[PDB]
């Protein structure tokens, strides 16, 4: 179990910023304690809160802090530290635990100094280099990383700089069943006769919990070839390695936000 | 129309001596299965808890219940004590009776789960037959209605109210065409309700909703996510909604209720 | 004293340096210094021909100092200094204050962090009768009572709702002789009603969007002269038609920062009337809300509801509670621009469990039922939640709780009874709760397709009307909700509709949209409460019919209005879900089916505008040979009615408001 | 398939000697159209950059003439799409059909394949314009006004056209490059091209997402309301209202 005190500032009560932060903490697997609240004097005054965040492990803590960073959660000014850096060793592969970039304007702390990240986009790594024109922090997609580059790992020394207004917001069951009956029969007939069955499949197969059943079909000789895209393979592997699938809570059959870290981790691995 | 016929009038029967005179040009032309299943699990449990505690469960139901094959399952629910009152329209009663008397249901081939054309004769026959006997209850007593939703209500003495609508055929003699009295009868049977099960019944579900206080569990099933989203505005502790086949929903619910009391 | 003085400020250091309004977006360092100076000189020199112009000394790093309208608000010898919302303009305040002091004004200052942006957000009636003050983007509602007191004037509050029109002077311009130049679409329905109550139709010059995005309201009116960036021919004709001389002078370099002629000027000699004194319509009330506030997001939801409904707030205090699981509490001052809006707000906050401070708790107000089935004016509208009301200093439980009813208080053998009752069940002599005191709770078709059907249907409609044939329309509430009511009422007004068949709900929503600019509490100007809806039902029940509502003058426009005024027969068939119902609604469905059938006789065309069950019912009654046109997004009232063959039944799956919009457009093309 | 034909093979022509053996309201749409038109005119006038992504549904539904007008009148600085939208646009303009459907009100693939073959024989869309066989439409106006376009390939592409980038590493790079400096991205029911473009785009870019598939819309309108606007509606209708509104502003 790990603990960390974070600070959040703004129009906390009416923007629901504080409330979204607390929701993410608990939903991701942590807990919290609001240590204090300083109320702005007027409606437009800023308010500030200090919140102790707890997580059951470092991995879950990183997931939480990644979400909070986007809401503009910062360290108390004496708890500020430099981002940890690890070198790329294999072209197009980030070091383990690389931080995953977002769409938002981002600064990183390198030897005591906050540096603006260039070429910002989501789902990249952040590479740091010393150049004849100073420190350069660059958002790069994974396949463009080169051996030797230093890449931010963990979740220290990273903050967002979102401006105030930004951080503050047909077939019936009977039919299907008769079709399935006809397809199951055609399918067994073809397999026993040694014929060829080809499957095409998209990510919604994984999301709806079809993955175990498609797996079973392949295992038991009904599938002679599989055609699909990048996405079904990443989602299938993510669901099986991590028990998650970007965009969907398979277990509860509903959409979820976040999850990019698990997704990018799988791709990088 | 049938209700305007007067004793003594001569009426064409059979199919002889009838022709059309159509001119030439005329005659020549969202919720995933996993979600639904977890909701069903929660509803089945709430439902058994309420029945054992002797509470009151009210069901509203529309014709799509019959069309999707949900009719046998709703019948079973009523038979086994989960339904203390049934609220609906003219149409669900006619379709239920048609499916059980004739094995058909105007507009749908239940067995093959697809739309069909024709079928008006079986539909009108049922309406005329019930009007002849004078009520659904007398249709059961005379033994011409032997199974189905309306049958189980009569045999187990579950009160039902059929509220009329501007589209009603007939109507059945049971159907309340005075809508002030219909709203009063709905409101009366809603008194004491702990749960309301709304099985794709659109207009009746909204009317029931308007009439119902907080502290009543609302379960709303419909293939149209627009009525589900309306009725689900009471917060996830009072309301639940799934967008799915209501026959699918009812099938799982009865399967899930069996797992509980065995 | 007949001499008019303006304050301006030259663009020596002007540019777009940042983005604090939507006009600045995309425009950083895109201002041309030469053109900006030449355009500013154009206005300055025109103004000097008609008035005195003082200048503020320009200042490096405060580019929007050129927009002197926002320096503050002067009336007589008093000025309320502006406090800017954005830090990028807050640095201007000392230089503005300096000028006002040097010129001998008595300078009033608002509390820190209470925004108010001067004459740019608060515009004097040109006869000096009252001050119009904006809120919604820059100035706070709670600054308005200060303006009233300090400048000693009546203040009317107007809520801005379009982010492009973020100051009142961008969309609102009082003129000489009682005229008003303004853009209605910049305001909510409440504010539009206030404008129309205060300014007679002949005096209102409502402009079109094309003129509004050229900043035509951002006009300097000297006497019969109006100076502005640019005016359409239509606008010039209107203004010259009532006696103004229009002078145009290009200000596009300043439009790049979101300002024009009026923003660049501050009138410091304003008409002061002896008989004019402070008057404030803004009211406020302190509430307390308790529970797991941060965790549940409950306080966030309350505040958002206050703002969405048209009011404002100030959290006075927030207390965490000293153990990790214990509840929190907040005391919130809630503000509203009028009593009407306060009631809407307090009604919503009541459900959320908001309560009075003990010292402010009062008994419920009561008024007598005088007519069976009719509530007294301003009856409180019940919700589904368990409710207690305060009668004679005692809180009692309301029985038979149900949404959309009135609460009736009666005396019984064993004490006071509070009962929730639907309007039609109220009895003469019962007492009903009004106002909001002493009440608390306890927990598919392509573009081609649509266009082809619109083309065909318009041609047929014009053809049938011209031959004196008969068109029947069926319509559901979605026609009103979606925004199509004005199109339907136009069809009815111009002779295309010979009978209207529908239900209770479409009549209620149409009358509602026309009386209060809402439908189910939704402002058509962009969820919401049931108060407007129930008030409509109760009002029509009290008059006794839709036609008597028209006759008495409370229904002045819309679908039902035009049916009454043009003697187009209508039938409202009841349903199991009807609220009320209206007196006109036929709750005997045997009779309703008969009345439908009778009005269908001789029909050459039936236009079914997403009316669902009324559409099915009408199809069943109609023989072959009648053209059927079925419009709905529910793509199977459409396929169930387009089953009579293509030669006589046409179906489109689309928004009915869009369809009606294209239809009336097409009818105009045929002339 | 056409691209596999080799010089010297004989191919059957004509038809002899061949046989076989067995959601948004009216208010909403109008409000977004009003806002988007204002922003488009504003950006064009300030010399900013608007990128459009478009799928074949723009042509199919009847919206091509509206798009080509936007491109002709200076509102669009780059066009990103796929093989299919270029083929159908060229088809609608050469023969008045799209997938064999007369725009004047299913249908054969002959027109479609003839277009593909003709452009392949010329060697590029631009040479089709130069030779005079493409005389109007979306691709025409891109060529005539020197608006850059990128056609990213897909697994379902017919042909493809010579212009279509079948190396998707390169296509992603070319997309990214054209997205640089964009102030607004107008996504006209382009599905996967829309998702791909969203992933590449930082915060601060206005995103306008039009589609009846009500969840390319909700998946792209997830970047917050202040910078991403979504409408669920026919894209041809939307484009029709948009060009109408642009005319009102004059």
């Amino acid at each position: 179990v790990e603990s960390r005190i974070i600070r959040i500032e703004g129009h906390l009560l009416d923007s629901g910023l504080i409330n979204r932060a607390l929701d993410m903490i608990v939903d991701t697997g942590g807990s919290f304690q609001v240590l204090n609240f300083n109320l702005g004097e007027q409606r437009q005054s800023t308010s500030a809160a200090e919140v102790k965040v707890s997580a059951p492990s470092h991995e879950v803590m990183e997931e939480i802090i990644s979400l909070l960073i986007d809401l503009g959660a910062v360290d108390l000014p004496q708890d500020e530290r430099d981002a940890k850096l690890e070198p790329v060793i294999q072209d197009g592969v980030a070091p383990d635990d690389f931080y995953v970039s977002t769409i938002y304007p981002t600064e990183v702390r390198i030897n005591g100094q906050w540096i603006k990240v260039e070429n910002q986009r989501m789902d990249g790594a952040i590479a740091i280099t010393q150049t004849p024109n100073g420190l350069l922090a660059q958002c790069k997609i994974l396949r463009d990383l080169k051996a030797g580059e230093q890449v931010i790992v963990d979740v220290l020394g990273i903050r967002t700089i979102r401006k105030t207004e930004s951080r503050e917001q047909v077939s019936s069951e009977r039919r299907v069943e008769l079709v399935v009956e006809q397809v199951a029969w055609e399918l067994r007939k073809i397999r026993d006769a040694g014929g060829k069955v080809v499957v095409t499949a998209g990510p919604v197969v994984i999301h709806t919990g079809g993955g175990e059943h498609l797996s079973r079909l392949i295992r038991e000789g009904y599938v002679q070839a599989l055609l699909g895209g990048n996405a079904i393979a990443v989602h299938d592997i993510e669901q099986n390695m991590m028990g998650t699938s970007l965009g969907v809570d398979m277990k509860r059959g509903v959409a979820v936000r976040g999850g990019h870290r698990h997704h990018l981790k799988v791709i990088n691995t | 129309i049938l209700r305007d016929l007067k004793a003594g009038e001569q009426v064409i029967v059979d199919v002889l001596g009838i022709r059309t005179i159509r001119k030439t040009e005329s005659r020549e032309q969202v919720s995933s299965e996993r979600r639904v299943e977890l909701v069903v699990e929660q509803v089945a449990w709430e439902l058994r808890k309420i029945r054992d505690a002797g509470g009151k469960v009210v069901v509203t139901a529309g014709p799509v219940v019959i069309h999707t094959g949900g009719g046998e399952h709703l019948s079973r629910l009523i038979r086994e004590g989960y339904v203390q009152a049934l609220l609906g329209g003219n149409a669900i009663a006619v379709h239920d009776i048609e499916q059980n008397m004739m094995g058909t249901s105007l507009g749908v081939d239940m067995k093959r789960g697809v739309a069909v054309r024709g079928g008006h004769r079986h539909h009108l026959k049922v309406i005329n037959t019930i009007r002849r006997h004078g009520s659904i209850a007398k249709g059961v007593e005379s033994g011409i209605i032997r199974s189905g939703v309306m049958y189980e209500c009569v045999r187990n003495q579950i009160p039902f109210v059929l509220a009329g609508s501007i589209r009603d055929d007939g109507p059945l003699p049971d159907t309340q065409m005075d809508l002030i009295k219909a709203q009063e009868e709905y409101a009366k049977h809603l008194e004491g309700a702990e749960m309301i099960l709304m099985l794709s019944s659109m207009l009746h579900s909204i009317g029931v909703g308007n009439m119902t206080p907080a502290g009543v569990k609302m379960v709303c099933v419909d293939i149209n996510p627009a009525v589900v989203t309306k009725l689900s505005d009471r917060g996830s502790i009072e309301s639940v909604g799934v967008v799915t086949d209501v026959g699918l929903f009812l099938s799982l619910l009865t399967q899930q209720l069996d797992k509980l009391t065995s | 004293t007949s001499r008019i003085r303006f304050l301006m400020c030259p663009p020596d250091h002007y540019d777009v340096d940042y983005v604090i309004n939507p006009w600045m977006e995309g425009n950083i360092h895109k201002s041309s210094r030469d053109r900006a100076v030449e355009q500013w000189q154009g206005l300055y020199q025109i103004l000097k021909e008609h008035a005195i112009v003082d200048l503020v000394t320009p200042q490096k790093g405060w580019p929007d100092l050129v927009f002197t309208a926002n320096a503050g608000l002067v009336l007589g010898d008093n000025v309320v200094l502006s406090r800017f919302l954005h830090k990028e303009r807050q640095g201007e305040e000392p230089y503005f204050k300096e000028w006002f002091e040097g010129n001998g004004y008595t300078v009033y200052e608002l509390p820190k962090d209470l925004p108010f942006e001067g004459a740019g957000d608060a515009l004097l009636d040109r006869e000096g009768r009252w001050l119009w003050a904006g809120y919604g983007f820059r100035s706070e509602l709670d600054s308005h009572p200060y303006l009233a007191k300090w400048l000693d004037i009546e203040v009317l509050s107007l809520r801005l709702i379009d982010e492009r029109f973020y100051h009142l002077d961008t969309c609102f311009c009082p003129l000489a002789n009682g005229y008003l130049l303004y853009y209605p679409g910049a305001f909510d329905s409440y504010s539009n009603r206030l404008i129309e109550m205060r300014v007679a139709p002949e005096k209102r010059i409502a402009i079109a969007e094309a003129d509004a995005v050229n900043f035509a309201c951002n006009t300097v009116n000297v006497e019969s002269i109006v100076i502005m960036n640019k005016a359409s021919d239509a606008l010039k004709q209107s203004l010259t038609g009532v006696g103004f001389q229009v002078l145009e002078t290009p200000l596009t370099e300043f439009l790049k920062a979101g300002g024009a002629a009026k923003c660049l000027t501050l009138r410091v000699t304003e008409p002061v009337r002896d008989e004019v004194h402070a008057n404030v319509y803004v009211e406020s009330r302190i509430i307390r809300i308790e529970g797991h506030l941060l965790d549940s997001g409950l306080i966030n939801r309350a505040l958002d509801m206050i703002v969405d409904t048209g009011g404002s707030f100030q959290v006075l205090n927030f207390n965490l509670g000293e153990q990790r699981q214990s509840t929190s509490a907040a005391e919130v001052k809630v503000s509203a621009p009028s009593h009407e809006v306060m009631e809407e707000i307090i009604s919503l906050l009541i459900d959320l469990g908001a309560v009075d401070l003990p010292q402010d708790e009062r008994d419920a107000k009561l008024e007598p039922v005088i007519q069976d089935g009719v509530a007294p004016d301003d009856f409180y509208v019940s919700t589904i939640y368990p409710t207690e009301v305060r009668i004679n200093g005692q809180w009692i439980k309301v029985e038979n709780q149900r949404m959309d009813g009135a609460i009736a208080i009666t005396q019984t053998p064993n004490g006071l009874l509070a009962q929730c009752k639907i309007l039609r069940d109220l009895k003469a002599g019962e007492q009903v709760i009004v106002d909001v005191l002493g009440i608390r709770t306890i927990r598919v078709s392509s573009e081609r397709r649509v266009e082809l059907v619109v083309e065909q249907v318009a041609w047929e409609l014009r053809k049938i009307r011209d031959a004196g044939g008969k068109v029947v329309v069926t319509a559901g509430p979605v026609v009103i909700h979606t925004g199509g009511g004005e199109h339907l009422s136009r069809l009815i007004r111009e002779g295309y509709v010979q009978a209207l068949l529908g239900g209770n709900a479409i009549a209620v929503h149409d009358i509602e949209q026309n009386m209060m600019g809402t439908s189910l509490g939704v402002d058509m100007k962009r969820r919401g409460g049931h108060r407007h809806h129930l008030k409509v039902i109760n009002t029509i029940r009290r008059h006794g019919s839709i036609a008597k509502g028209v006759e008495s003058g409370i229904i002045r426009s819309g679908v039902m209005y035009e049916c009454v005024r043009n003697q187009i027969p209508f039938v409202l068939a009841g349903s199991i879900r009807d609220d009320g119902p209206l007196p006109d609604t036929q709750m005997d469905l045997i009779k309703a089916q008969e009345e439908y059938a009778k009005h269908l006789e001789g029909a050459e065309m039936i236009l079914m505008l997403s009316s669902m069950l009324h559409s099915i019912g009408v199809g069943n009654m109609t023989p072959a040979g009648v053209k059927m046109v079925c419009v709905d997004i529910n793509p199977a009232v459409v396929t169930k009615l387009s089953d009579r063959g293509s030669i006589e039944s046409v179906g489109v799956v689309t928004d009915v408001g869009l369809f009606l919009s294209l239809l009336t457009q097409q009818l105009d093309k045929l002339t």
